[PDB]
DNA sequence: GCATCCGTGAGTCGAGGAAGCACAATTTAACACTTTTGTCAAG
DNA sequence: CTTGACAAAAGTGTTAAATTGTGCTATACTGGGAGCCGTCACGGATGC
């Protein structure tokens, strides 16, 4: 079937064993000298398949007719060989191993579970220190031992095996207390050693034996080889032995009859025991452990009084009980698996709901953290134990290749070494297992086989990283393989490397039509190879499609007739241009191929401001489209001359630039003389009489009898543009003349340049009338005309006029502005004759300052400020003083022409040109007190440029790391709104959002309308909520909103007659998974209605990003929007009343304090003494409204105003950054981000429902659960709203893949995995990881079943 | 955190034997053994069964053959009279002793593999490596013979890191005597090295190892001693490039190769549609066209009931015929 | 901090060999360095050009020596000034570093001077790297040149007083990336480096 | 409530690629002899 | 449709070298070594 759910969760060692095809038991990879895979090794073939395709190990089977058998003689199945890339095996683990994601990962599951604390699990699974799990009646320091008790090493000892001491005497010295004498506590044993606990004291090694003979005091010496085999004080008959020897010569034997005495002890151990003489055969043995009542010799006349272990002492013959307990205690994995499996999930689960009641909301939130935990084990399936690993599985080795390069040697990936690692101490273990090693060999050895376990899962997370000896970079782990920017997500799977694909240098193609593309013939020649191969097949070229591509191989072999194939091959299909970064979606586009000499690619000027490409060396790829559905998509949507809007604002983004702009505003500028210049006559003949007389020019304002004319106006008349051109054409005047032009039946005062213009659009868009309304025709043509005049073109006409407007557009501004004249020359950046005054003046107040300064009537930090507004000042009299002089002397003036057609250049840059550099920054951030009083034409100081550097640098340091938060602030927006997409025409939704008309104001305390740009930002496309009357016009329910209407609307609050529109916003619609069609509005690049299946929430994200670099960087700029989309709180928080009343401000020379007084309540705000307040005493505040000057806290607000007012405050504060940085933005994009971050709840009130009260849940969710306990009459579900950040809200999304794809993917697979969270592939990040169709575009279910039939057809198939 | 601190501390725990001490627990485990022997003999038991069971009721119920033939044979070990009871106390006494010998030497494997460190294998694993030499000098060694423990003892620990380093250092192993013939040949040309001031030839390493040896071979063995490189080492300042990206995958077919052995499928089966109905089959089984393996004259002859000369005739004439078909167009040369 | 040479043009291999990297082995991280290393500090002054610096993420982390400057044994730049005693500028040169220049006010190497005699009433000069108006008689050190400000590449650029900081910045790394040609010529206007 | 620590995150393309030895057990290279095609005349 | 004759060609049985795996050294040795180092931000985590 069809893959539409993926699901994750934890697999049992059942599980694991069932998927390998074996064990692998031996860590050997491959022969060292024939280079086969060794057997039971990492690339055994009898586990993973066949190296080759259908042949065994031993090649007796080499074909397919023997397809699914195993050879008897090698054991390989005789199957395809890429069976070797999906086969897994497994390692059967000697003892159990923690898996470290279920541990180290904060908080730890294991741990949750078990109530164990994070040190606590450590020392247990790390053998550090035991836990209890059957105390078999211990007692610890007089307190018994109780279950999930921790133990040290020594307390452990102390209870298992008993407390004893050994006290070495001095040599010679005897010791006062003889053997088997109990002893206490404090007693000397020795006349110089002190015993330190109470016990039997026991001769370890008697140096000297006094035997007693009955007839005399003999003695005999004994030595380290020399060891006593009979008691003290025993009657030994003459004959029997006294001291055993290695050689009999110096064994030592008894004369006569007497009694043994044993002296001299090496030391004397002291052991807390009970001795139990003996007669008969004993019952038990040494190292059994006794309890009381247990018979011990004799036949039951012997029994033991205490438990302990025993020991039978031959020499002494007696029975020794060291006093111990036989308590359960164990450390590692298997002490853990074994207090999981004795986990009742049910009773946890009861005793932490009735925890759950407990009034102490630290006890609550602990209980509910662990009530999570286990309700995901008792909803999923997973059994707590299986945490813990039995087998470990092994990855199939094509995942993990051995592989010989061409120059025969060998390359491997760091996963072998993991392997062999863990199976080399697992095998070692396995070993000293089997050789009764002490427990102290056996605990290191299964120590260093968790940390092999460990560092294979995830290397580094705990301890010293493993690296490869020989180096010290860290071996990458699975953790590593599938995590980070160089993991499988983000490389392999969110991002590819592609096939028909290529890239070159880009050059400007100023002769291609806005759809068309330079390609070079060499790379459309590789590119569309096959298609070329087929056609070359097609034609007499190639006999076949293999002799065809031997042609192509050689390049003296092609023939030109494989161009011309090449060019029929390419006939109607496009190819994609892509420029990185692609900051938006303008930066893939599709153009129609046109085959070029050379190795350039050729990119049309027009959108080259959508690429972000200049032409100092930029490269572009070149991709190609296959299908007819990729075709059919590039040739429709993604086509260049389709997508002339911007859709983050709806303005024109292919439109006339740098060079056309100055042709264009070159023609449409006029002359303006001043040798006439005011003289008046009686008759035009006069007039005219005077301009042959040389007395008044052809462009002097003049006046004839009462108005103001020209002597052009009087003296050039034209029937029509034809005429006034052909004068042109002649000499006779020129394009920025000022005449008389009869057109369209009106007698214009126009010059020809700009009837010249107003025939251009007419011929491009071929209706007179039209073009007419669209043009402005008494201005001169700058950026801003000509785009509102692309913008009204293509609403009145669309797309395919527009683009042939916009191409007629760039090839007249091309050409005038290269016949024009415009040319960069140093006098150019002429100096204006007031900038040597303001100088003056400049020092002579500076002066002024000095000499005040010395007189002491100000201080240091208001002299320093005086001087910088003095040169602050100075500096702006500069920039008028050189820009009026160009307007007034040389208003054709190059530097001037392109700062006022917006072409290039900004006052700025002019000012440092030709007027002064101004003020400068020390790296502190202090300006320097002296300023750069020379500009660039005059040239700087050696002094003043090193000082200018310091900025030069501050700036391109801030740009290099603002990049990096911007990009990253993309990929916030993206991960948390990928999944909106425009999924039906109306949800039926009654609610809306007010866009207000009327701001604010505080410096005046009134309302003030705001600027266009600001309402028009948040009225154009949008649809009414609610119908409105205004200056006559009805606007009705449901109409959307164009500039027309948005325009009125301004109108009619200019005339006070509305204060608010009421609209419908992504904020207020209730569609599930993304918005409406009613809801979004226009799709701003058509400025027509979304269509439904459009992925709004990427649009959104790339729009709001884009920008994010020309924000400023140095609370204010990028920082600001970051914080604000993260919903941070500000450090310096601004204070908000959380109830309305009147204010009564206690300001005192102690502290300041603020009351808001109400009719019974009375809050007090102590608000700091350097606090700006914005409200004085008999003001009547609102709930959330602002005390102090400063950045609101979001989330204050949220619970003191509501979801609304904090909707709007985040809306409201992110489009500033970006108004103070002149980027247009629509509201709808920063509504859909901030509809994400509102998307969860928090419960107060589990009423009949399973809830945990402060559990966090979608708010569709709650909603659909309250209204269902509502049917079927139950108490609701009481909830709070929540605001969370955009990563925090992308990293709790409901998909686990697009969450573990983003960030945190242990964190995010180990809560998936546990929970058995099954992914429904809802969004685009999912699809797009699973190879599948988006659900959103032509892959939405909306249009992505229609069917196309022709009439014929349809009458046979009815 | 520190593993080999941690391990150091717990090894500090056991104090050191005296020569005294290390005499009896020598003693003590070579009574048992020999107490052992003596009761499997008398028992008949597997000498090796009755050590274990031994083992397993000293090491207790903390380690985890059943538990319950354990119990059974403890229970028929204490049913023998006083005098063969004794030797079930000498075995038990050894095996005691032996796990203290053990313990109590834990420091000398660790300074002798302190030496051993920077081979191949780290730290631990040359001290749990030593520790196994340890285990076998303790079951090998002798009190009788009067030498302290730590002299035989050295012995089988260094013997068992450098065994454990031949075998583990390498990920394609590399046979114990290979590895010595390697580290002779490093040394050989080491000295030669540092005494003609420069390094040394194939020849002059040859000439130096001795008899059969010449510059063929010394190239061969430096060959062999080539350790894989990791396809994860970076390249470059920047950590964006791996030697695994620049490594082509010529196992699977290219598209290009699936295209034209498709290409030449559809060809020879229009070329093989103008033979006849049997010469057409003949041939696809003779060349393994159909169940994929060639078949034989035989084979094919029991197939279709006709002996093996025939068919020799009728596959050369329908070969002649599509050489003649093929000479006739040319449209299928271009495979060849 | 051993670098494949870059032996584009004769000048590349000298930039090369004059750049001071504060990466590599012991060094910062390229991704962990603030805005404080990467900025021209006041007492690069004739020591590292302030121009001459890759733009993008090293921009400040890799630098180039001064034209004049030269590292002493303890491995301190230092920088060469002329000392005037008494209004006359001397031609003894004293090679001095950052902490020792601090002590002195050293004028610029474009005040006039009527033979040895320092002419100017105002002269422009830096105490502790501030700018200041001083008499002739306050001056102790002068600068030999205003090449000992720049690098090698920078000092190539003919009229350099009139360009922009951003844009000088990317004409020295350029002139490192220009290709011999074979009818290669020498430019008209030249600084006097070539 | 609060320092303190631990963990996780920080733009895109491109271009750069240090024992030896003895002995046993196992595998492998060479032959030597059959058994089986492959290829001839004979029809 | 064969029928015998031959001639390589793959299969089988010994057979020895060649390679590979394993055990063993007896004066006395008894707790390692490189780490050393210029961000800053958040969320969270017991702890107190
Ligand atoms: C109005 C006139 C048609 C006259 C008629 O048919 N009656 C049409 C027919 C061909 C058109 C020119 C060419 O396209 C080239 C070029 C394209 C640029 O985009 C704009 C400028 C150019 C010069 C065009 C101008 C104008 O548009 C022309 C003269
Ligand atoms: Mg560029
Ligand atoms: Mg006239
Ligand atoms: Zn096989
Ligand atoms: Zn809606």
């Amino acid at each position: 079937k069809e893959v539409r759910k993926v699901r994750i969760a934890l697999a049992s060692p059942e599980k694991i064993r069932s998927w390998s095809y074996g064990e692998v038991e031996k860590p050997e990879t491959i022969n060292y000298r024939t280079l086969k895979p060794e057997r039971d090794g990492l690339f055994d073939e009898r586990i993973f398949g066949p190296i080759k395709d259908y042949e065994c190990a031993c090649g007796k089977y080499k074909r397919q007719r023997f397809e699914g058998k195993v050879c008897e003689r090698c054991g390989v199945e005789v199957t395809k060989s890429i069976v070797r890339r999906y086969r897994m095996g497994h390692i059967e683990l000697a003892t159990p191993a923690a898996h470290i994601w279920f541990v180290k990962d904060v908080p730890s599951k294991i741990g949750t579970l078990l109530d164990l604390s994070a040190t606590e699990l450590e020392q247990v699974l790390y053998f550090s220190k035991y836990i209890v799990l059957d105390p078999k009646g211990a007692i610890l320091n007089g307190v018994p031992v109780e279950k999930r008790q921790l133990l040290t090493d020594e307390e452990y000892r102390e209870l298992r095996y008993g407390k004893q001491e050994t006290y070495p005497l001095p040599p010679g010295v005897d010791a006062l207390v003889k053997d088997g004498e109990e002893v206490v506590k404090g007693q000397e044993l020795a006349p110089g050693v002190v015993s330190r606990l109470d016990g039997v004291a026991l001769y370890r090694f008697p140096r000297r034996v006094r035997v007693e003979y009955v007839k005399e005091p003999k003695d005999y010496r004994v030595q380290p080889h020399m060891n006593v085999v009979v008691p003290e004080g025993a009657r030994v008959e003459a004959g029997d032995k006294i001291v055993a020897a290695i050689d009999p010569e110096e064994e030592v034997i008894a004369e006569a009859e007497g009694v043994v005495h044993l002296h001299e002890p090496a030391s004397i151990l002291v052991v807390k025991a009970r001795v139990y003489p003996f007669e008969d055969d004993v019952e038990v043995s040494t190292g059994d452990r006794v309890a009381p009542g247990d018979v011990l010799a004799d036949g039951g006349k012997v029994k033991s009084d205490v438990y302990g272990r025993v020991e039978v002492d031959l020499v002494r013959n007696v029975v020794r009980v060291v006093e111990s307990y036989d308590i359960d205690a164990r450390m590692g994995a298997e002490a853990i698996q074994q207090l999981l499996k004795e986990l009742d999930l049910e009773a946890l689960e009861k005793e932490l709901l009735e925890e759950m009641k407990h009034p102490s909301r630290a006890r609550r939130a602990k209980a509910r953290k662990r009530l999570e935990v286990v309700r995901a084990f008792l909803d999923s399936g997973n059994r707590p134990e299986w945490m813990i690993l039995e087998a470990v599985p092994v990855l199939p080795p094509d995942l993990r290749p051995m592989v010989q390069v061409d120059g025969g040697r060998f390359a491997t990936s760091d996963l072998n070494d993991l392997y062999r690692r863990l199976i080399n101490r697992n095998n070692r273990l396995k070993k000293l297992l089997a050789q009764g090693a002490p427990e102290i060999i056996i605990r290191n050895e299964k120590r260093m086989l968790q940390e092999a376990v460990d560092a294979l899962l995830d290397n580094g997370r705990r301890g010293a990283p493993v690296t490869n000896p020989g180096s010290d970079r860290p071996l990458r782990s699975l953790t590593d393989i599938l995590s980070g920017k160089q993991g499988r997500f983000r490389q392999n799977l969110l991002g590819k490397r592609v096939d028909y694909s290529g890239r070159s240098v880009i050059v400007v193609g100023p002769q291609l039509k806005l759809h068309q593309c330079g390609l070079p013939k060499r790379m459309a020649l590789e590119l569309f190879k096959p298609f070329l191969l087929k056609k070359m097949e097609e034609k007499g070229i190639a006999p076949n499609v293999k002799a065809a591509r031997r042609m192509l191989e050689r390049q003296r072999d092609i023939k030109d007739e494989v161009w011309d194939a090449l060019e029929e091959v390419i006939h109607g299909k496009v190819v994609l241009l892509n420029r990185a970064p692609t900051l938006h979606r303008l930066g893939i586009q599709a153009f129609q191929p046109v085959l070029v000499e050379g190795q350039s690619i050729q990119l049309h000027p027009l959108v080259c401001e959508a690429f972000n490409a200049d032409f100092d060396g930029d490269q572009m790829a070149v991709h190609v489209p296959l299908s007819s559905f990729a075709q059919a998509e590039a040739r429709i949507q993604m086509l260049s001359a389709h997508n002339l809007l911007s859709p983050a604002s709806g303005e024109p983004l292919a439109k006339p630039s740098r060079d056309i702009i100055l042709g264009l505003y070159y023609i449409t500028q006029v002359r303006k003389e001043k040798k006439g210049a005011g003289l008046e006559f009686a008759t035009p003949e006069e007039a005219l009489a005077a301009h042959e007389r040389g007395e008044v020019a052809l462009n002097a304002p003049i006046k004839v009898a009462g108005r103001e004319t020209s002597v052009g106006r009087l003296k050039y008349v034209f029937a029509n543009p034809d005429e006034a051109l052909l004068a042109v054409a002649h000499g006779i005047v020129d394009l920025q003349d000022v005449v008389t032009v009869r057109y369209m039946g009106k007698r214009l005062e126009t010059s020809p340049g700009r009837i010249l213009f107003a025939r251009i659009v007419a011929e491009a868009v071929e209706d007179e009338k039209v073009a007419w309304e669209l043009i402005q025709l008494d201005v001169p043509q700058e950026k801003n005309s000509l785009k509102d005049l692309v913008y009204q073109a293509f609403l009145r006409l669309g797309m395919e006029k527009t683009a042939r407007l916009l191409d007629a557009l760039k090839y007249y501004g091309f050409t005038f502005s290269t016949t024009s004249g415009i040319t960069i020359g140093i006098d150019d950046a002429v100096i204006p004759e007031e900038k040597k005054q303001y100088l003056e003046e400049a020092d002579r107040k500076l002066l002024q300052i000095e000499q005040a300064y010395e007189m002491g009537f100000l201080t240091d930090r208001e002299r320093y400020d005086q001087i910088l507004q003095l040169w602050t000042e100075t500096t702006e009299k500069v920039t008028q003083a050189v820009f009026k002089n160009f307007e007034e002397n040389y208003p054709f003036n190059p530097l001037y022409v392109m700062a006022q057609s917006g072409a290039r250049g900004n006052p700025q840059q002019i000012r440092q040109l030709c007027g002064l550099r101004g003020l400068m920054q020390k790296p502190s951030g202090e300006t320097f007190e002296v300023p750069v009083r020379s500009s660039f034409r005059e040239g700087l100081t050696v002094l003043e440029y090193f000082i200018s550097s310091h900025g030069a640098r501050k700036g391109g340091a801030d740009t290099a790391l603002r990049t990096a938060d911007s990009g990253y602030l993309t990929r916030k927006l993206v991960d948390v709104t990928h999944e909106i997409v425009v999924r039906e025409a109306d949800c039926g939704t009654t609610n809306y959002i007010s866009v207000p008309l009327f701001q604010p104001d505080e410096v005046t305390r009134s309302l003030r309308l705001r600027k266009r740009a600001d309402i028009e930002a948040g009225l154009y496309g949008r649809v009414l909520a609610r119908e409105v009357e205004v200056l006559g016009v009805r606007l009705e329910e449901g109409r959307y909103l164009s500039m027309d209407d948005v325009h009125l609307l301004i109108k009619a609050a200019e005339a006070g007659e509305i204060q608010e529109v009421p609209v419908r916003s992504p904020l207020t619609c209730q569609t599930r998974y993304g918005v409406c069609q009613k809801c979004y509005g226009y799709d701003l690049s058509m400025a027509r209605p979304v269509s439904i299946g459009e992925a709004v929430g990427i649009v959104a994200a790339q729009s709001i990003g884009e920008p994010g670099t020309q924000l400023t960087m140095r609370t204010q700029g990028l920082p600001r929007v970051i914080e604000l989309f993260e919903a941070r709180r500000p450090k310096a928080k601004a204070v908000i009343s959380e109830i309305d009343g009147v204010v009564r401000i206690e300001e005192t020379e102690e502290k300041l304090s603020v009351f808001v007084e109400s009719e019974g309540f009375s809050k007090e705000y102590k608000l700091p003494k350097e606090a700006r307040l914005l409200v004085k005493d008999g003001d009547y505040v609102e709930a959330g409204q602002p005390l102090t000057r400063g950045a609101i806290d979001p989330h204050q607000l949220l619970e003191a105003k509501g979801p609304e007012a904090v909707e709007r405050y985040l809306v409201e504060e992110i489009q500033k950054v970006y108004r103070a940085q002149g980027v247009k933005l629509h509201d709808k994009h920063i509504e859909i981000v901030v509809r994400q971050m509102m998307k969860y709840v928090e419960v107060t009130d589990p009423g009949d429902s399973r809830l945990l009260e402060g559990q966090v849940l979608e708010k569709w969710d709650v909603e659909a659960l309250n209204e269902r306990l509502i049917a079927e009459g139950k108490t609701p579900v009481a909830w709070k709203p929540l605001l969370m950040g955009v990563t925090k809200s992308a990293l709790s999304t409901k998909s686990w893949l697009s969450a573990a794809s983003f960030q945190n993917t242990t964190h995010v697979l180990t809560e998936a995995a546990i929970a058995g969270k099954k992914d429904e592939l809802i969004g685009l990040k999912e699809n797009v990881i699973l190879g599948r169709l988006i659900p959103a575009g032509t892959g939405s279910d909306f249009v992505r079943f229609t069917q196309v039939v022709d009439q014929k057809t349809l009458k046979a198939i009815e | 955190s520190d593993p080999v601190r941690q391990y150091l501390h717990e090894i500090g725990q056991v104090p050191l034997l005296t020569l005294e001490e290390e005499v009896e627990l020598a003693r003590k485990v070579e009574e048992g053994m020999e107490a052992i022997k003596k009761l499997s003999e008398i028992t008949g038991l597997d000498p090796d069964l009755i050590r274990e069971v031994v083992r397993a009721k000293i090491l207790g119920s903390a380690r985890v053959l059943d538990p319950k033939t354990v119990e059974e044979i403890d229970q028929k070990l204490k049913s023998l009279p006083k005098e063969h009871k004794r030797y079930l106390h000498i075995a038990r006494e050894g095996e005691a002793a032996r796990q203290h010998l053990i313990e109590a030497n834990l420091r000398l494997v660790v300074s002798i593999a302190k030496k051993y460190t920077g081979r191949g294998l780290s730290f631990l694993d040359l001290i749990q490596e030593g520790n196994q030499g340890l285990i076998r000098a303790v079951e090998k060694f002798e009190y009788k013979r009067r030498f302290k423990f730590s002299t035989y003892a050295t012995w089988w620990i260094r013997q068992a890191i450098n065994r454990a380093i031949a075998d583990q250092a390498r990920t394609i192993r590399i046979p114990v005597h290979m590895v010595e013939t390697i580290n002779k040949l490093s040394r050989t040309a080491r000295q030669l090295q540092q005494e003609l001031g420069r390094e040394p030839t194939y020849e002059e390493i040859a000439e130096a190892m001795g008899p059969g040896w010449d510059a063929k071979r010394v190239e061969e063995t430096l060959k062999i001693a080539q350790e894989p490189v990791s396809l994860e080492t970076p390249i470059g300042d920047e950590k964006d490039s791996f030697y695994g990206d620049f490594i082509p995958d010529e196992h699977l077919p290219s598209p290009v190769d699936a295209a034209t052995q498709s290409l030449l499928s559809e060809e020879l089966e229009k070329a093989l549609s103008k033979l006849s109905e049997r010469e057409a089959m003949v041939l696809k089984l003779r060349k393994g066209l159909i169940d994929g393996r060639e078949h034989t004259l035989e084979e094919v002859g029991a197939f279709f009931g006709v002996t093996r000369e025939r068919i020799r005739q009728i596959e050369n004439k329908a070969l002649r015929k599509l050489k003649y078909h093929e000479s006739r167009t040319r449209k299928l040369r271009d495979f060849l | 901090l051993s670098q494949f040479k870059d032996e584009t043009n004769p000048l590349s291999s000298l930039r090369h060999k004059r750049r001071i990297s504060a990466l590599g082995p012991g060094g910062l991280t390229r991704e962990r360095a603030g805005f404080d290393v990467r900025d021209v500090h006041r007492t690069h002054y004739g020591r590292i050009c302030p121009v001459e610096t890759p733009e993008g993420a090293n921009i400040g982390l890799i630098t180039s020596l001064a034209a004049y400057a030269r590292v002493d044994e303890l491995g301190f730049i230092r920088t060469p000034y002329r000392r005037v005693v008494g209004g006359v500028v001397t031609d003894e040169v004293v090679y001095m570093t950052a902490t020792e220049e601090d002590r002195y006010t050293i004028a610029q190497a474009n005040t006039p001077l009527e033979g040895n005699r320092i002419a100017a009433e105002r002269v422009v000069a830096r105490r502790k790297g501030e700018p200041v108006i001083v008499s002739p008689e306050e001056v102790e050190f002068m600068d030999v040149s205003p090449k000992q400000v720049f690098s090698v590449n920078t000092n190539l650029i003919p009229f350099l007083e009139h360009d922009d900081a951003n844009r000088a910045l990317m004409g020295s790394n350029m002139q490192t990336q220009a290709v011999p040609l074979i009818r290669a010529q020498a430019p008209v206007v030249m600084t006097g480096l070539e």
